[PDB]
Order: C-alpha cells, then sequence, then structure tokens
RNA sequence: GUCCAAAUACUUGACACAUGCUAAUCGAACGUUUAAUUUUGGCUCUUAAUUAAAAGUGGUGUACAGGUGAGUAUAAUAUUUUUUCGCUUAACUUAAAGUGAAGGCAAAUCCUUCAUAUUGCAAAAGGAUAUCUAUAUCCGCUUUAAGAGGAUGAGAAAAGUUUCAGAGAUAGGUAGUUGUUAAGGUCAUGGCUUAACAAGCCAAUAAUUCUCUUAGUCGAAGCUGAAAAGGCUGAUCGACCACAUUGGGAAUGAAAAAAUCC
RNA sequence: GAGUGCGUGCAAUAAGUUUGCUUUUCUGUUAUAAGUAAGUAGACAUAUAGGUUUAGAUGUUAUAAUAGGAUCCUUCGUAUG
C-alpha cells in the first residue's frame, strides 16, 4: 500500500549512523514475510543464511537480510531516536520523522509515552509545524496519535504562538483557526486517537480532549483575535459570523470549567499525583508556558463579550482569569531565571518583548 | 426465563416475540403429552379389558 | 378495493418509480398512462400491455405491493425534494455537557439546519454520521463538509439478481482455461 | 450407593448329562436338550446343545447327570452354572466337594467387585494427594520469589 | 431439524397433500417419521348447499402436533398459517389494516 | 387408426459425447483494488475520506436433492420381545453465566496465543440500529444444564427368529485362541487388556478354506393361481446396498453420509 | 497358433503409510542463565527538558530435561516387467 520507508536527506553524518542503523534491522525486516522474518533470528539457519542470504524485492534491486544476533546485533531504539532526533536542524532532516514513526509502528516498538510531546517541541521551535500536523492527519500510517494530554497542550500552543509571533495576523489566523479545529475534531471523530492510556486520563479529569477547558481555550483565544480586528462586504460577514462563535464558544467554556478554579484545580486531586498523566503542569516552568495564552485568551474574551452587552459572561470570564492569573503570579516568583517558561509569559502576558 | 419470572415486561420487539413463542411451545408440550397420555391408558385399558 | 398510494416526493411519477426499481422495468414507462394505472393493472392486463418476461411482471407486482405498505426503498422518506435531488445536513444537539449527538436530517439546500424548525427537518433512516463532518449511507455523495445529496439513479432500489464469474462452481475451471489459451496465440502472433 | 451389586435373579433350570470333566479347571461340558421346529416340514426336529458348565468346586464326574442354570456370567463362553446333582457317577454326592448355593456365588462377586472400589477410591486419592503435593510444591519456589521481590519494592516506598 | 410440512401427492392438475414430520434435509416424498394429516387446496362446496360458500378439507392430529411443536419442531411457512387459525401458533402475517 | 384425460416411456453398449444449463448465497464478517465526488498538503503530483461497480478473503451449504445397477453370493459383534443401560463439543427447541487483552496477513466473525471461567486442567468475536437538551436494544460468538433427534457402545442378560443362488473340490480350524488364579479397564458384562500356569475351545455328516458360473437385495411393489412358508419379476412407488472413466488412497467434520480433494 | 476386464508369486512403484539405534524443526509446560534487543517494574535528576541507573516478579531471549505435532529416510505400496 504505501512505500517503503527510506531516508535520502541527512546534512550531518550522525544524524544519517542513527537512521539507517534502525533502518537495516528494526524496520526493514517487517517488510518480509513472518515465515522469513523468523529465520533472521535463528542460530539454527545462519549457516545457510550466510550462503543464500534472504533478499526482497524492494523498488527493483534485491535487497539483502543475512544473521542477526537478537541480543548483541539489535540496536536500541530509545536511544537512537534520540541521537537522531537532536541532530536535526533542517527541513529535509525532520522530514524524516514520518517514515521513523512508521517503520516503529509497523515494529510494535512501545515508544515512550513523553516521546510524542518532545517531538512536537523542538520540531515546532524550527517551523516545521506542518511536518507535525501532516502527521497527525496522516495516523493511519504514522502512528502519531494523541494520546498524552501534554501533547495536545503541547500542540495547540505552538499553533497559538505561530499565531501570535506576527501580532494575530488575519491571514495566519484564519489558518491558525483551521487547524485547532481540525485537531478538537481528529480527537472526537477520528477512532486512531482513542487508546487505553487516553482513557485514563479522561477518567481523572472528568473532561474528554474535546471538550476539556485547558484546550478549548486555545479555541477561544483564535476567536477573539478575529472579532478584535474588525467589529468590503464579503469581510464583514465573516466579521460578524464570528461574534456568534465568540459568543457560543465563550458560554461552553463557562458552563465547563466551574467558579473560581485555576489550571490547577480545574482537574480532579487524583490527576496531579501520578507522574505518567498531569504532572507537568505542576512544575511552575511548564505551568507558566500553557497559562499564558490560555489566560490572555479570558481578558481578551472578557473585553469583547462586554462591548456586545453581556454581563453575566463578562463577569464569569473575568472570574476565571482572576484565578489563573493570581495562580499565574504566584509560579512567577518560583520559576528559576532563564527558563522557558518564564521568557514566554513574560513575552506574551507582560508584553515586554 | 429469570427476567419473565420476576413480573418485567419485554426489553424489544423481538424479546416479545421469543416470550409468545417459548409459551407456545412450552403449552403444547403439555397438552401433547397428557392428550397423548390419556390415548396410552385408554388404550391399554380396551387391551387388558378385551383380552380379559 | 384496490387502494392507491398517494405519490411521494422522492417518487413523484411513474418514470422514476421504475428507474429505481431497475432491471430494465423503464422500457414500459409508456404503458402506465398515469400513476393511478399502475397500482390498478392487474396480472391478466399487464400481460396484455408487454410486460414481459414474467420475472419482470411478477418483480413489479411484488414492489408495487411494496409501495402501499410504505416500505419504501432509501431515501424514501425524504420531504425535501427538488428534480430529483435531495440534500443531506447533520444535526447537532448537545446531549450532555461532554457529548454530542448527530443526525442525517433532510433540509432544503439553500437553508440551513439550524434555521429550520422542529418538525420541518426530518431524519432519513439508513444514514449515520461517522465522526463529526462526514454522512455515510449508500448514494450519498459528498458535496461539502457535513453536507451530502442523494440523485435518483438507475437501480436504486432493485435487487440485483445473482451472477456466475465464470460459469459457478462446477464450470469455472474449463471456463478461465479456454480464455488463457486464446490470449497466449494473440501475443505469439502479435510477436 | 457406590457398589454395584449383581442382579440375583433366578434363570430356568435344565437337566443335562456331564459329557466330559477335568480338561480345564473349574468348567465341563454338559449335554442340555432341545427341540427346533422346521417351518417347511412342520415338523420338530431335536436340537442338542452342549454349554461349558462353571464347576466352583470341581465336583462333577463325566457321566453324571445334573442341573443347570443360565444367567451365570463366569467367562466369555461360559454362561452357565451348576445347580445341584442329580444323578452321580463313579461315587456318591458325599463324596464330591459341596457345590456352592447361588447365594453363595453371588455373595463372592459382590464382594470381590466392592473390595476392587475400594482400591479405586484408595489409589485415586494418593494419586491426587501425591500430584497436588508436586504442584503446591511450586507455589512455594514461585511465591518465595514474588514476596522476597515485592517485598523490596515496598521497602523502598516507606 | 425436525419439520412439520407438506409431501405433495396426486396427479397432474389435482394436487394432495400429507402433513407429515420429517428431517429437513430429505426428500420431500420419502417415508416420513410420522404422518400428521393431510390438506386439500382446492376448497370443496356443500353438497345440498347454494348459497355459494366453500370451504377446505383438513385432518390434523392436534394432540401429536403440539407435543412435536414443544420440543423444537419447525414447521413450514405454510404450515404455520395452518396452525395459527387452529390456535397453536400465532400468525406469522398479517394484512396491513393502515 | 377419430377425440380427450390420467399414468408409464433405452428393459440393449456402466458405449462415445458438440452446445446451453443442474449450487449457490451473505456487504449487518473483511478489507483490496478501478471510477467519479468532496476534502488536505505542497506547486499534474501527494494526504484523509464518502459512494458505486468489478474480482477476492471468510461463514454456512454443495454429507441434501437427482442418476445409474457395473461390481456384489449372504449366519452376521445380523435381527425382533422383555429387563437394565451408555455416549452425543455441529444443527433444532428452553434457560443460565460469560463475551475481556495482544500478535500475523491488506483487513477481518480468518490464523496464533494469553487472562478469566467450583478445587485444576479446559472457552469466546465481533458487527449493526436507535434514544438524549453516555444509556438501552438487535444479530452473533463461548461455556454449562436439559428436551428432542441420532448414521450412537462390540452395549449387556434371557428366550426366539433369519427358505445362507447354482456346480465342484477341500478335515481340520482356532493361538489371546479355550479355561483357572490375580490385577486393571467398564454404567455393567466380555483375554476387552496384561502377568503367571493349564492344553484346551469349535468341528467331525465341510467347521474352515478355494475355484467356476450368475445376479443389485426386499415389499400383496408388479403379474399370476382356487390354493400351498404359492410361483415369477426385481420397471414406475417406498426401504436398503453399491457405484459416479478404470485402479490405488488420505484428510476435514458432531457425523463421509461428496458428482469434493490427492 | 492367437487372445485375455481373471487368480497368484517375484521385481518395481506415485499418492498414502506401520515403526523408530533415521534426519531436521516447531510448540508446551518444568528447572536454570542472561537483563547487551525487546519489554515490564522501580529508584534519582534535569527543564524550549524528558537524562542517568538497578531490577526480574508477568513477559522476551538462551541452555537442559521432558511431552506432543509437523518434515527426511525407513517399511508396506497402483502402474509396469
Ligand atoms: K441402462
Ligand atoms: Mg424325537
Ligand atoms: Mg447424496
Ligand atoms: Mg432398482
Ligand atoms: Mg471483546
Ligand atoms: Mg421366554
Ligand atoms: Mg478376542
Ligand atoms: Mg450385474
Ligand atoms: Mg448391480
Ligand atoms: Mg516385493
Ligand atoms: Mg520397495
Ligand atoms: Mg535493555
Ligand atoms: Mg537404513
Ligand atoms: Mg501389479
Amino acid at each position: 500500500t504505501y512505500p517503503v520507508v527510506s531516508f535520502n536527506k541527512t546534512s550531518s553524518p550522525e544524524l544519517k549512523e542513527a537512521l539507517e542503523t534502525l533502518r537495516e534491522k528494526v524496520i526493514l525486516p517487517t517488510y518480509l514475510p513472518p515465515e522469513l522474518r523468523q529465520k533472521i533470528f535463528n542460530k539454527k539457519y545462519e549457516k545457510e543464511l550466510a550462503h543464500d542470504p534472504v533478499t526482497i524485492q524492494i523498488d527493483g534491486q534485491p535487497q539483502r537480510f543475512s544473521y542477526i544476533n537478537m541480543l548483541t546485533d539489535m540496536p536500541n531504539t530509545p536511544k537512537n531516536i534520540r541521537a537522531a532526533l537532536l541532530s536535526m536542524k533542517n527541513g529535509g532532516d525532520f522530514a524524516n520523522l514520518s517514515g521513523l514513526l512508521e517503520g516503529m509502528h509497523r515494529a510494535n516498538r512501545k515508544l515512550p509515552y513523553w516521546l510524542s510531546a518532545q517531538i512536537v517541541r523542538k520540531a515546532c521551535k524550527a517551523g516545521h509545524l506542518q511536518l507535525i500536523l501532516n502527521m497527525v492527519r496522516d495516523v493511519k500510517r504514522t502512528g502519531f496519535t494523541l494520546e498524552r494530554h501534554e501533547t495536545v497542550n503541547e500542540l495547540l500552543f505552538w499553533i497559538q504562538r505561530f499565531a501570535w509571533k506576527s501580532d494575530y495576523s488575519e491571514p495566519e489566523t484564519r489558518k491558525a483557526l483551521r487547524e485547532v479545529q481540525e485537531i478538537l475534531d481528529a480527537l472526537e471523530g477520528d477512532e486512531r486517537h482513542m487508546s487505553k492510556d487516553r482513557k485514563r486520563q479522561q477518567a481523572l479529569t472528568r473532561f474528554p480532549y474535546h471538550r476539556d477547558p485547558q484546550f478549548l481555550a486555545a479555541r477561544l483565544n483564535l476567536t477573539a483575535e478575529l472579532a478584535a480586528r474588525r467589529a468590503t462586504s464579503e469581510q464583514q460577514l465573516n466579521s460578524a459570523n464570528d461574534v456568534k462563535n465568540l459568543v457560543k464558544y465563550a458560554e461552553q467554556l463557562v458552563r465547563l470549567w466551574p467558579a473560581d478554579k485555576a489550571l490547577l484545580d480545574m482537574y480532579t486531586d487524583e490527576a496531579y499525583v501520578a507522574r505518567v498523566d498531569l504532572r507537568y503542569l505542576i512544575k511552575p516552568q511548564v505551568h507558566l508556558r500553557y497559562a499564558s495564552f490560555t489566560l490572555q485568551a479570558l481578558k481578551n474574551a472578557a473585553k469583547i463579550v462586554g462591548q456586545l452587552g453581556h454581563g453575566p459572561l463578562a463577569a464569569q470570564l473575568i472570574n476565571r482569569a482572576a484565578a489563573v492569573e493570581a495562580e499565574s503570579q504566584l509560579a512567577y516568583a518560583k520559576v528559576d531565571d532563564g527558563m522557558a517558561g518564564q521568557k514566554i509569559y513574560e513575552m506574551v502576558v507582560g508584553g515586554k518583548k | 426465563s429469570a427476567a419473565e419470572l420476576a413480573g418485567l415486561p419485554p426489553k424489544s420487539k423481538q424479546e416479545s416475540w421469543r416470550r409468545k413463542m417459548a409459551e407456545a411451545r412450552r403449552q403444547s408440550l403439555e397438552a401433547g403429552l397428557q392428550g397423548l397420555w390419556q390415548r396410552k391408558v385408554k388404550r391399554d385399558q380396551k387391551q387388558a379389558k378385551e383380552s380379559k | 378495493l384496490p387502494l392507491i398510494p398517494k405519490p411521494t416526493p422522492f417518487v413523484p411519477d411513474v418514470p422514476t418509480f421504475l428507474t429505481l426499481i431497475g432491471r430494465d422495468l423503464k422500457q414500459h414507462a409508456d404503458k402506465f398512462p398515469t400513476w393511478e394505472a399502475l397500482f390498478t393493472l392487474t396480472t391478466d392486463q399487464l400481460r396484455e400491455l408487454g410486460v414481459e418476461p414474467p420475472r419482470a411482471r411478477r418483480y413489479l407486482l411484488r414492489w408495487r405491493q411494496r409501495f402501499r405498505e410504505g416500505k419504501f426503498g432509501i431515501g424514501g422518506d425524504l420531504k425535501h425534494v427538488e428534480n430529483g435531488v435531495a440534500y443531506l445536513k447533520i444535526h447537532e444537539k448537545e446531549a450532555s455537557p461532554t457529548r454530542t449527538s448527530r443526525r442525517v436530517v433532510n433540509v432544503p439546500a439553500n437553508q440551513h439546519v439550524e434555521e429550520v424548525s422542529e418538525g420541518e427537518r426530518v431524519k432519513v433512516k439508513g444514514y449515520k454520521v461517522k465522526g463529526v463532518s462526514t454522512i455515510v449511507g449508500p448514494y450519498a455523495l459528498p458535496v461539502q463538509k457535513g453536507v451530502a445529496k442523494l440523485a435518483v439513479t438507475e437501480g436504486m432500489w432493485e435487487d440485483k439478481r445473482g451472477h456466475k464469474v465464470d460459469g459457478g462452481e462446477r464450470r469455472r475451471a474449463e471456463v478461465r482455461f479456454k480464455r488463457g489459451v486464446a490470449e497466449r496465440k494473440a501475443l505469439r502472433e502479435k510477436m | 450407593a457406590a457398589a454395584t451389586k449383581v442382579s440375583r435373579k433366578m434363570f430356568r433350570e435344565l437337566h443335562g448329562v456331564v459329557v466330559t470333566s477335568g480338561l480345564i479347571d473349574k468348567t465341563v461340558k454338559v449335554r442340555v436338550g432341545g427341540q427346533k421346529f422346521n417351518k417347511f416340514l412342520q415338523k420338530h426336529f431335536d436340537d442338542p446343545k452342549q454349554y461349558l458348565v462353571h464347576d466352583p468346586n470341581n465336583s462333577l464326574r463325566a457321566g453324571d447327570v445334573v442341573a443347570i442354570m443360565p444367567g451365570f456370567i463366569t467367562s466369555k463362553s461360559k454362561r452357565h452354572v451348576v445347580k445341584h446333582i442329580i444323578a452321580p457317577a463313579g461315587t456318591p454326592i458325599e463324596e464330591r466337594p459341596p457345590i456352592p448355593s447361588l447365594d453363595e456365588l453371588w455373595d463372592a462377586k459382590d464382594a470381590a467387585k466392592a473390595a476392587k472400589k475400594e482400591r479405586k477410591v484408595l489409589r485415586e486419592k494418593m494419586q491426587a494427594a501425591e500430584e497436588a503435593i508436586e504442584l503446591a510444591e511450586r507455589m512455594a519456589r514461585h511465591a518465595v520469589r514474588e514476596i522476597a521481590m515485592r517485598e523490596k519494592i515496598i521497602s523502598l516506598q516507606k | 431439524v425436525l419439520k412439520l410440512r407438506l409431501a405433495r401427492f396426486g396427479r397432474t392438475n389435482a394436487p394432495f397433500y400429507n402433513i407429515v414430520v420429517a428431517h429437513a434435509r430429505t426428500a420431500r416424498n420419502s417415508k416420513p417419521l410420522e404422518v400428521i394429516g393431510t390438506y386439500d387446496p382446492v376448497p370443496k362446496k356443500d353438497t345440498y348447499d347454494t348459497t355459494g360458500k366453500l370451504h377446505k378439507d383438513i385432518k390434523l392430529d392436534v394432540t401429536r402436533a403440539k407435543y412435536w411443536i414443544g420440543v423444537g419442531a419447525q414447521p413450514t411457512d405454510t404450515v404455520w398459517r395452518l396452525l395459527s387459525l387452529v390456535g397453536i401458533l400465532d400468525p406469522k402475517y398479517k394484512k396491513p389494516q393502515p
């Protein structure tokens, strides 16, 4: 069905070393039938393979497969992925994650739960957001499921940051708001993103990802940045239309989000205990990271909704913002000078720049 | 059925049909066994009566 | 005695009915002068008109009796049809603060789902929402995100007759073998 | 309840003559009478038959008249048992070992069979205990490792 | 699978049936396990009757058919229709009232 | 030799066969491809889907129905009567409990395997349709306890029954074969099984074995006689047996009971 | 002299097949070994981070014993002489 995994673009030589190792011993063997794949890892057939090694009609050229000691010759998949990941400083380099995670999905390699959040961080800080959303869209092949609650909170963060970087320009904001809805529709509709781990995290938070106030607040941010610009008939229709979605989403977030409850109190108190789910939020360095856009959203949202003549919502949204701002200010007094969280929050909410 | 001995209504359309067909087979077996039993008794008496 | 059912919006006239049920029954669309002649004519009368073979006459009488009982095929419960083309749309709701019930309803092409009243929106049977903006169901071609249409096609409601691939279970090896022989001869002749 | 008792049912008695004896232990060939009806000729023909009768105490000599009974299964080809001696041959009846009554022969089967079941229930229980010990012994080596490994982790959380 | 079905007999253009209890996968006219009764499709007319009514003669052993129905016998569509009239089973089909 | 209806119609070469047909079906098991349709991404190519066709993987059925009479010479672990019984994981009725977790193929209700299921061995599979401003049903799957059915175990015990083709030759056959003791096995009985002893058991008028010739067997099923345990036939009807060019064979399955398979 | 759908002996023999001092291989528990691959369990630390490190309780790999099923040879074995 799909083309065989291949890597033909590597800027540094160390990168190629990590990929060629996995490709020839962890990904390529999977393309063999169940019969032959059991011969490579057998000592009884070592003597035979040395004479007539196995071959496959890959792109015409016949491949080769000799004996491979399962205990010694096999490489360490986590380390190799980490080495390959750190050695990525080019567009063509990060384009290999689509093939890398594909082969790992074929090899049934249970990668670290936190790996998804790491790939989204390094790949997005270099300007390769589309290569990520392409994998999330092509989940049937790359296996880049949105399992972790952090991966969803890490991805939505960058989507908002890319738009915020250019002062929320209409051309990109219109495109950025499409990507957010592309995810919220995938978490609900698409079934590839549903797994046992996600069933546990949702049970602790009592909110499904597509109805989690932490994620919905991202959709309310970009929306609030569309009505602020305008509030030419074709363009005037979109502005008036966005005012309906704002009051619609703003009225939905207040319902789910309880009263006077900050980010660390939204979910149940039993979720912040386990480290395999919803514990990154405890560290102030990470809290300020996801508490900046969600905070600025409520402020900018409560403002517009106040101009339209909605008293209740104005007081409601300001209630949450005051609760998150107070909690956010606390974390700002404990974060170490130089950490990413202190810089992001200082640039977004503080507006220093 | 346990759901029938408790006096509960049928779950769906099919459950009601099965309840009726099962009873039709329950009453038919009773009237069949008893009906055929009287035939044998009435037949054995005639033979013994005449043979006597 | 012979009650006649009212024409529905999806099946307004006879040519539409005979087209849906397929089986090449649209030949005799002219035999029936009106809609009331289809459900009135008898077996013997249809035999005099020319409705043959008997398989087509007995098959038409079946879909005839099946129409009186409201046992329509697919897309028969539609109400908002325009020139044999319908339009489906998704109607979202809020069953709970964390769930959403989506139903494939039938509304005019121009009007929006929420704008239509409760009694005007009709839920079509056999069509569901797989996901959040995809309409799944037989003969549901997509028009937009969350919008599909139903075009009146031939054989839409027909009961497909079985066929044999290459003579069935008994005479199958014999058919394939001869076909192969002809191909090889042609290739040798061509070379 | 668990012991199966013989039928202890009485059957017909036949008068015959011991044709052979002393060839096989506790067995004699007795010749009894019969009559088979021919349906074509409408005539009865003598149809004598010779069976292998069970002699428990070897108290029968070839030539004496005896009374046998069927339904006493003792071997593959033996289905008759001696009831009593009609007319002895050679020596009087009082100079031969007594013929056990059918009750004595039936009781031997019940007792012999009952004791057989006693060995089964005993050998069965021993086989179960001899196997449950080997099965529970694995739990010891398997539980000691788990308890020794599970206690190591718990002790590191205090 | 025990079935209560009709074994067709008679001559050309003169059908006469035989209600029987036979195995499903067996010839239609093979010797069955039992013969519950007979059935004549062509309706008759009373001898000295000019009203125009018609009736159908059906001989059936109800007591024997009930036992077989109670042990899992599956009557065909036609035999089921007859048993419904007798009151042993419920109608499988009904005329739509609407 | 005018007409009508019903019923019969290769009795011979089981000789050779042109052509069309006699077993297929389920999309509410499953994905694969090709078409348009609508969405992505990057500037025709490339994602993710919907829909319809066309070949397939799976489940059940081709173990029923229908045809023929070549071969086939019989007393057999065959058959009724009464007493006592046993087995049955498919399908059909009644009900209960359980229907979770991975891997392999493109995918699966297909293969492989795990957890759980009185004590310990021993199972399963999912698919589909509604309701509300997740819940409840539907068609299946696994196991267990019964009824029914059964082609079932060598069932057994007692007393009976079975007109076994024609012609010729053959006096030995039987080796766990016959019995005893002990033990196992079995619902129970039986060298059924094993160990150690004993030399027995069946038959003598052919038990046993062999050659030749001929034949599907049977029924008030057909014909016939006043009648005989009548005679003859063995078409149409029903039951049984065998075979599917000839010869030699195995597996699957609850069960070979196939026009299958080698 | 010609023929033979018969019986039978020997040789030979495809499918199939008894047996095991035949040859390979898979699976199952049982007892060990390893923890470098896969995993599965922790213990510490880091922060545009997610590293270091030990561990075998299920499980993976290896050896041995043992049970079983597939392959090769063997035996029997149509045609054929
Ligand atoms: K013939
Ligand atoms: Mg005399
Ligand atoms: Mg057949
Ligand atoms: Mg015949
Ligand atoms: Mg399940
Ligand atoms: Mg008697
Ligand atoms: Mg023997
Ligand atoms: Mg013949
Ligand atoms: Mg014959
Ligand atoms: Mg030889
Ligand atoms: Mg040889
Ligand atoms: Mg390791
Ligand atoms: Mg040798
Ligand atoms: Mg030969």
